[PDB]
């Protein structure tokens, strides 16, 4: 198969693939089932997931999932609409085909229209962005995030710990700013509110040290990863003394060991010391005795992840025992590692912004990992909010105020485009189609409602409801999305369209 | 289930009769060979003759066939045109049912998809006023020049317009009735000596002794018996000689007197030949007599002709002698027998009394098919005037209110709300087939052509349609080509009303 | 058996149901060039063809009692068969036939209490009177296409039935099929009309109408004991066949001239040639009659009905006072001015189309119908989805009470019911699970009067809108499903010859 | 119709609900193994083969639900699976999904507030509170395998539980298992008691003993003495350690003493110089015990962890009242006396097979959880399709009186919870749905106690009969099986790679 038909068929596939992504737009997305290699299932409406994980026995599907993966972190939200707009573009272009059109020219016409969509987008603002007083506006907008997922108390905590991390991690905050160096992390245990942002990196400790000073006043911290007892790389090491005096005399050169160089690293300003390996907790008394607290077993990446956090770099021997090579951290404070049955001392390093993460608790894998794609999106979303202050009324409204937009530009132009143009509008209107389909409402009733709202009244903030709050003005329902997130979506979606749409394959 | 698959079953076939009519359509047209039993030949240009002798099987294909009859009979032309318009609004609808909208919806939609295109027609089109002669003629030309009839259609084209001239005041925006104008051949002849006869032509007489002409015409109406009844048998008794049938034989002698008497104290001029099965008997030996002292026979009349005859000159119906009185006689001016350029027997009635202005045409010509094309051209001018009297403002045509209708029946279905905006989008996109298949029966590129139209029609002029005789959209020559405002109402409205007549049925059903 | 057959009538009945409904083609076998288009499931009912035997004895249990009140069909029949697929559900269920049958019989008596307390009375106010039989004239006269001929129905309608004030003129009633003028007007005669010509050959205002009543006319000719003459004796003489024409016409009208009536109305079409005879003797023969016309007669100027007339004291002397003939349509037909209007009517359309004239006269019947019972009624209930669904919520409210397992039966009904505005709004292609559910609401947190608007597909409050169905023909189908639904379950298997 | 499997998975449970149950087969896979039978869903669950992977995240909830209440997984998954057929059952309906899930949650809400409002706290009494104990003690073990000897393991946990005055304490009860015997064999006793033989060498006479948890014995040869450290070392170090633990056997008295002594329990094996040293020295240690219950050790006798002695001093004492040893007929089963926890009982039944054993392990958890959570938070609801059917009853008002398409996806909810006690009577053979149509009636009518009396099939005021269930465990059955059903439901298809 050649040509035109061999092209129907690859948007039989992409058909194949859009559809059954259709059903999990929005809030109230429906679900999909994901059963892996491994052998495990996971409930998940994420899109982005369940296009990395799904796989199709077919190229341009690989094409697909490949460039949904390519702007993956630019956008996050938008892994199910890009999908679902470009299926609803392939699906018109199966009936322009039909009638004959050659595909660049669909093509170029979609690109037109995309041109059309983004300088109507332009069109919608709000979001006065003022770093201090933003906190309110910022959980506003989270309140998107809050609302749709299983977050039933929509906590306030996780989209102010969101919006400060993110507006404290770049003091410059115009345009492009460096937001990639801030990541997310948690585990299995106690309540979802079981969060806190750190300036700097929590670390894993054992339950030694018990009622020891893990809060310190350390403005420098002892990055000493020399053995105090027997050092252990994979491979065990031995003990032999010839009488108890004989031990006693090795407790004395531990008692030089430990206390000589910890007064010389206090006259550096530094109390917490971390150690590589532990050996036994006989071994750890004297560590008491001497009123230290002290933090170990650091894998290779943790103590180099604690070393870029706090600037220093590892000191395995004596002689390296200098103000210098010790890494800082400023301050340190410990937080439960729960809810409240375990403790954790956490290292802050605040005086450089180059280390902010955020820590949260979940009560079952399913919920933590949910946590970890929910605060993912809202992190995605609240850097392309801050990086481009600009935004515009989600919940549909955007693509069909664009429907509107392009359709009536569509009589601008004499080319065999203008069809392109209007199957370009048609198939934007597909975003309250199918997010009304996974909803309860009929699609076109409630789709051609809104729409010529948008028309009885100008203001086009006007959309379908999601959360069945009663009114179909989303400004009341403060379900938005970023406006440069609007115009990556709808680009990435003309251009996923374009990728597969000139494609004649072997 | 099974509504919907037998809602998508008719309107296949609906569609499948609208498709294989498709490409002939218009001025340009391209034909087929018809499906029948006989294996015969076509090359019929246009798209009627198809339908009217199609083998149909499925009842959207006779529902279709009703639609294009229908259409011919209110207006003539376009009997593509709403057949097409038929068959896109069932692509159309199978798209909507294929996202599963309602059928009744889509009714509701297209009716109002309907009004609103009515609307926008009536609106762009010029309001010609037709009042006067200078007006009909500037008409009947438009019609014509865009026809391939336009050769023979200028002589004739005056008088068409005093014919109807002669049935109303113009000012009076009834329509003229089509079937009143009737249409006659006088055998042979020339083309030019096809000639306007005020009051009728009627069929030829029996020339025994009967006079050819007669001034203040006493035309009666007879239907009744003419003999003693001949009734089963031409003989009663033994066959050796008529001993007794000479009675009825004398019978018939005595009787034509009789009803002859019985005629002349009201005064019947000519006698209209009903069938022998009515009649008794029909022979020489009597008709001779009735012609002798003035009752001229003429040869086989017809029910049409009866009842033309009833609605001019006033003749009541008759079934039996005894009303003979003056309620079954007509008092004309004059009644000749002419056989100017070519010998014709046809009788002639004129100047008789009438309440509606009764008027024919009479068509001559040196081959016969010469002679019904004549007719044709006459018929589809009366049509086209007709539907242009009782509707004024004639539209440009070529595509140009399809785009136009198009185009603001889209932004309606823009500004409209509820279900029936998508179903009216829809409508609106689909329609547009016309101008395509103009532009597919031209050469040019169909969709580029489509968008050039729309475009032009958007942020421009609005007449702007695919020009058939010279080439391409065009918008600097205004008669590109013209049809009454009545011929894209009627097809809008019937296409409509059939569209949304298949969605409402359902479940077909065998006795 | 299995109710297949029950269930697939229904189905095939369904989409008819009611205004904005879907239409029916009903076409000859054979491939023959002949099919009619239709929307009244009555029409259906009466052409469909049932081979199946459960569905033939269902449609004859609902024609001996659903065609007499008049659009209960579309009703009657779709509420049956979703009885009867319920039911099928049920037995797939194990639930017995008998259960199901006594649970449908109280279920039923229930309904039918609800439906008669919820039904208002609106006698003895004309106001009210009037603007319930416009709502109910509209209702049923809810088939034709143009909505201002619709409104010219309803007025004339109404106007005909009310001017009665009595006991019921229906057996007088009659809806002439004579073609007029335009399709969208409606006209009503002043005295009962035929399609007879006048004054070419008969008087025009005939004062001293007689009105002689006659069965037995002539189709050619007719016969007294006079001792005739006949000439045509045999074979030999068949050329004197007219002989005896004149005798045998002249042998009777002498007598009927003794009789002293010219007035001579009879069914046959006296010919041509007995036209000249009957003319010329002095008496103006009617070639047109019926029952109806005699016994219009009969009520408007207390005459009386009369057969196998041969005697001149068989048949009354309808001494009518006077005759004339009016101008409606393309006809000159005879107008009996002396009949007024007030004890009897008919009414006439204007129309030059036989099968638009036929769902017309269709629903003109029905309506007139419903009209004659629910004057000689006084009582009306909201009709649309309110009534039916109010009688659903009745059953589901009393089977919850029920012990027995007949509650789930009752419950059945209860849904099988609430089906019927289901189909309502399916078939006007609105959202019918939103609608029926919000209107189970409406109406269930009391709010009595609450129904469904079809004109917009939303809730609707009854009461002001006006939209209402007469209360006998809501208990009549009710009654008539129950006992259709009962018919047809209560038998378990069949056997055929 | 994609979800059908999760349909079945829970289809193939509900043959074995009620306490009048029906039991299966759990057929080993493969061969070289043999069949056996089991009553109850969650042996059938546990270790199930699954084909369906909404099936398996069914089986996940149950587990879950299982892990967090004990009994009644049966419950949630046949509800779960009632709900996901009525489910397909409105899916083919066309109602949306996502409205099935708004609906559902509205009832889910609507039914748990109303059980709340509707269940009875038996409240401030004693002697009413003893007899209400007695009764749910025993109908909720009731609901196992177990049918003689309910109510005296019953009876045992309340009086634990009465001991525990409130603070529930699942480890106050000490669990040791026993082959062999009958079930009347069974046996609880005060404190805490542990199985092995340890007769005078660690005499059964002592008094106010220091209970200790030491992981140490003298089997274990350990380094920690008064001489050399732990080294490895053969030059001058081979066997120095033999030498030194000679200075154990004097210090593990004498360093005990001198912190404070008048007896000690140790839970490993001690040598036999030690252990008539200790003979002599007044103290008692175990050979072995169930060293998952050292919990146990420290909580009933306030003992405390000695860190196997390496720090001597960083413990405190237990305590009890007396030591003691007993011949229970064939075990020489040691008896420690009111430890510090009065509270403290031990409980063996003599099971000649291990499967009755874990089952009455299982039911005595079950036991200890529901009287904990009816004593200190006392709330009960009455059993046997009572609950489930007023419940029912609730969510058909809020279907009634809420509008929208979520009327009928409720209403469906309420009838797939209708099914249960269905199901429960269909198990029983009793006229199930005549049964449960008298139970709906007793609640419309208003029987907020009305139920099914599940010894002999027939409906009856379940407070006088004493039938009840715990209300923690039915509220938590609701609202599982509600969830797991919205959790399927909210996925259409299944990828697979």
């Amino acid at each position: 198969l050649m040509g035109l038909e061999a092209l129907k068929s690859h948007i039989m596939a992409a058909k194949a693939v859009a559809n059954t992504m259709r059903t999990s737009l929005g809030p109230n997305g429906l679900d999909k089932m994901m059963v892996d290699k491994d052998g495990d299932v996971t409930v998940t409406n994420d899109g982005a997931t369940i296009l990395s994980m799904m796989d199709v026995d077919h190229q341009i599907a690989k094409l697909m999932v490949e460039l949904s993966k390519s702007q993956d972190d630019e956008i996050g939200d938008g892994t199910t609409g890009v999908v679902v707009l470009a299926g609803a573009l392939l699906e018109e272009a199966e009936q322009l085909l039909d009638r004959g059109i050659h595909p660049i020219r669909i093509a170029d016409g979609y690109e037109q229209a995309a041109r059309v969509a983004i300088e109507h987008l332009d069109k919608i603002s709000d979001s006065v962005l003022v770093d201090i007083k933003d906190t309110e506006p910022l959980i506003q907008t989270a309140k998107t995030t809050l609302g749709s997922k299983v977050v039933n108390s929509c906590h306030r905590q996780m989209a102010e710990i969101a919006v400060n991390a993110v507006l404290t991690v770049a003091d410059m905050e115009r345009r492009d700013v460096d937001f990639e160096l801030i990541k997310v992390e948690g585990k299995v245990g106690g309540r979802l509110e079981d969060t806190k942002l750190i300036k700097g990196v929590i670390v894993d400790k054992d339950f030694s040290h018990p009622q020891m000073p893990k809060k310190v006043e350390d403005a420098k911290i002892a990055i000493l990863t020399c053995p105090f007892e027997p050092p252990k790389p994979k491979t065990k090491h031995k003990l032999d003394v010839t009488s108890v005096e004989d031990y006693k005399a090795l407790q004395k050169y531990e008692k030089e060991k430990f206390e000589e160089m910890i007064q010389q690293i206090k006259e550096t300003g530094a109390n917490l010391a971390i150690c590589q390996w532990g050996f036994d907790d006989e071994a750890n008394h004297l560590l008491l005795q001497n009123n230290l607290p002290a933090v170990r077993w650091v894998g290779g990446p943790e103590i180099e992840l604690i070393a870029i956090a706090t600037g220093g770099r590892i000191v395995p021997r004596f002689s390296e025992l200098t103000a210098e090579k010790l890494g800082f951290a400023g301050l340190v404070q410990e937080i439960s590692f729960g809810t409240t049955k375990d403790k954790m001392l956490v290292i802050e390093q605040c005086k450089n912004s180059r280390a902010v993460t955020i820590f949260i608790r979940g009560g079952n894998k399913m919920i933590i990992e949910e946590a970890k794609r929910s605060l993912h999106d809202a992190l995605c979303v609240i850097r392309n909010l801050i990086r481009d202050n600009r935004v515009v009324y989600g919940g549909g409204a955007a693509e069909i105020s664009c429907a509107l937009a392009v359709s009536q530009e569509a009589d601008k132009c004499p080319t065999l485009e203008q069809y392109a143009m209007r199957a370009f509008a048609d198939a934007l209107e597909v975003i309250p189609m199918a997010l009304s389909e996974n909803s309860g409402m009929n699609p076109i009733q409630t789709m051609t409602e809104v729409r010529a709202r948008q028309v009885k009244e100008m203001n086009p903030a006007l959309g379908i409801d999601c959360l069945h709050k009663g009114t179909n003005d989303m400004k009341q329902q403060h379900v938005i999305e970023t406006l440069i997130g609007k115009k990556q979506q709808i680009s990435l979606a003309t251009q996923m369209v374009r990728m597969i749409l000139k494609i004649d394959d072997i | 289930d099974k509504p919907a698959q037998i809602r998508f079953s008719n309107i296949s076939a609906a569609k499948a009769v609208a498709d294989a009519i498709r490409t002939s359509l218009g001025p340009k047209g391209m034909d087929k060979m018809i499906q029948d039993g006989k294996g015969d030949v076509t090359i019929t240009n246009d798209g009627a003759t198809i339908l009217k002798q199609m083998q149909v099987l499925h009842p959207a294909a006779r529902m279709l066939v009703e639609l294009s009859k229908a259409q011919d009979i209110e207006a003539g032309d376009g009997t593509t045109s709403v057949v097409i318009i038929a068959g896109s609004l069932l692509d159309s609808c199978t798209k909507l049912l294929q996202k599963g909208i309602h059928p009744t919806i889509i009714s509701e939609s297209f009716q109002k998809a309907l009004e609103k295109g009515i609307e926008i027609l009536t609106d762009m089109s010029r309001p010609v006023e037709l009042s006067d002669r200078e007006t009909l003629l500037n008409s009947a030309t438009t019609s014509l020049n865009s026809k391939v009839v336009s050769q023979y259609s200028s002589l004739l084209s005056p008088m068409s317009v005093n014919a109807v001239m002669k049935v109303i005041d113009p000012a009076t925006a009834t329509s003229v009735d089509l079937r009143d104008i009737k249409i006659v051949k006088k055998l042979g002849g020339t083309i030019d000596d096809c000639e306007l006869v005020e009051g009728l032509v009627l069929t030829q007489k029996v020339s025994n002794s009967g006079i050819t002409r007669v001034e203040k015409a006493k035309i009666g109406l007879i239907q009744f018996c003419l003999s003693a009844p001949k009734t089963d048998m031409d003989n009663q008794i033994v066959v050796s000689d008529y001993a007794q049938m000479d009675r009825v034989l004398r019978e018939e002698r005595a009787y034509i007197l009789n009803l002859v008497k019985q005629i002349k104290k009201t005064g019947c001029n000519v006698l209209l030949i009903q069938k022998s099965i009515l009649r008794d008997a029909l022979s020489d030996l009597a008709l001779h007599f009735l012609n002798k002292m003035k009752i001229m026979v003429i040869k086989d009349i017809e029910r049409e002709d009866i009842e033309f005859i009833c609605k001019t000159i006033g003749t009541k119906p008759v079934a039996h002698i005894d009303q003979f009185t003056a309620d079954m006689l007509g008092s004309a001016e004059l009644a000749e027998e002419v056989n100017l350029n070519g010998s014709g027997k046809l009788l002639k009635i004129t100047g008789c009394a009438s309440p509606g202005k009764t008027v024919t045409i009479v068509v001559r010509g040196s081959n016969k098919l010469v002679i019904e094309e004549a007719e044709r051209s006459i018929h589809d001018a009366l049509c086209v005037i007709r539907c242009l009297v009782k509707k004024r403002a004639l539209i440009a045509g070529g595509g140009a209110p399809e785009i136009e209708l198009a185009l603001r029946l889209t932004e309606y279905s823009r500004t409209l709300s509820g279900m029936e905006s998508y179903c009216v989008r829809a409508f609106a996109d689909a329609m547009e087939v016309i101008p395509s298949t103009l532009a597919e029966n031209a050469g040019l590129n169909p969709i580029s052509t489509v968008t050039e139209l729309r475009n032009r029609h958007a942020q421009g002029e609005k007449t702007a349609g695919i020009n058939v005789r010279k080439g391409g959209i065009s918008n600097i020559l205004e008669e590109l080509v013209v049809q009454p405002l009545l011929v894209s109402v009627s097809a809008l409205t019937l296409a409509t009303e059939t569209v949304r007549s298949i969605l409402k049925i359902d479940d077909v059903v065998n006795t | 058996t299995s109710f297949i057959g029950a269930i697939a009538i229904g189905d095939l009945v369904k989409s008819t149901l009611g205004p904005k409904g879907m239409d029916k083609i009903l076409l000859s076998s054979g491939r023959d060039a002949s099919l009619m288009v239709t929307n009244d499931g009555a029409t259906i009912l009466k052409n469909i063809g049932v081979d199946n035997p459960a569905a033939k004895v269902l449609v004859d249990m609902s024609r001996v009692q659903d065609d007499e009140v008049g659009d209960g069909t579309t009703s009657v029949t779709v509420l049956a068969a979703e009885l009867l697929r319920e039911a099928e559900s049920l037995i797939a269920k194990k639930i017995h036939p008998q259960t199901i049958i006594a649970g449908w019989r109280e279920a039923t008596k229930a309904a039918r209490e609800a439906l008669l307390s919820s039904a208002v009375d609106h006698g003895s106010d004309e106001v009210k009177f009037r603007q319930d039989l416009m709502n109910i004239a509209g209702t049923t006269l809810s088939s034709k296409l143009l909505t201002h001929h619709k409104d010219h129905f309803t007025k004339l309608a109404v106007e005909a039935v009310l001017r009665l004030k009595g006991s019921g003129n229906l057996e007088a009633i009659h809806i002439i099929k004579k073609l007029g003028g335009s399709l969208a007007d409606s006209y009503l005669d002043e005295g009962f009309l035929l399609d007879k010509k006048i004054g070419v050959n008969q008087p025009k205002r005939i004062e001293n109408a007689k009105i002689l009543i006659a069965n037995t006319g002539m189709d050619t000719d007719k016969i007294k004991i006079f001792g005739s003459r006949v000439r045509v004796d045999s074979t030999a003489k068949v050329a004197e066949i007219e002989h005896a024409e004149k005798e045998k016409m002249k042998e009777k009208v002498e007598r009927i001239l003794k009789h002293g009536i010219n007035c001579f109305i009879n069914r046959q079409l006296i010919y041509n040639y007995p036209e000249q005879l009957f003319g010329a003797a002095g008496v103006m023969a009617i070639e047109h009659a019926d029952f109806a016309g005699v016994e219009r007669l009969a009520l408007v100027t207390g005459g009386e009905i009369a057969s196998t007339f041969d005697h001149p004291e068989l048949v009354k002397l309808g001494s009518c006072k006077l005759i004339e003939e009016v101008m409606i349509g393309e006809d000159k037909l005879i107008h009996f001015s002396g009949v007024a209007l007030g004890e009897a009517c008919t009414i006439v359309l204007r129309g030059a189309t036989q099968q638009i004239l036929d769902e017309a006269e269709r629903s003109l019947h029905d309506a007139l119908c419903v009209l004659a019972q629910t004057v000689k009624d006084s009582r009306t209930v909201y009709g649309g989805g309110c009534s039916e669904m109010l009688m659903a919520h009745a059953v589901t409210q009393l089977a919850n009470r029920t012990p027995g397992k007949e509650a789930v039966a009752m419950e059945s009904y209860a849904k099988a019911l609430r089906m019927l505005p289901t189909i309502i709004a399916d078939n006007a292609g609105y959202d019918s699970a939103d609608l029926v559910a919000q209107l189970r609401a409406a109406h269930s947190e009391g709010n009595t009067t609450a129904g469904l608007d079809m004109r917009e597909g939303t809730i609707g409050d009854m009461a002001i809108l006006g939209i209402t169905e007469s209360f006998q023909v809501k208990r009549q189908v009710l009654l008539s499903a129950a006992e259709a639904a009962e018919v047809i379950l209560r038998v378990d298997n069949i056997i055929k010859a």
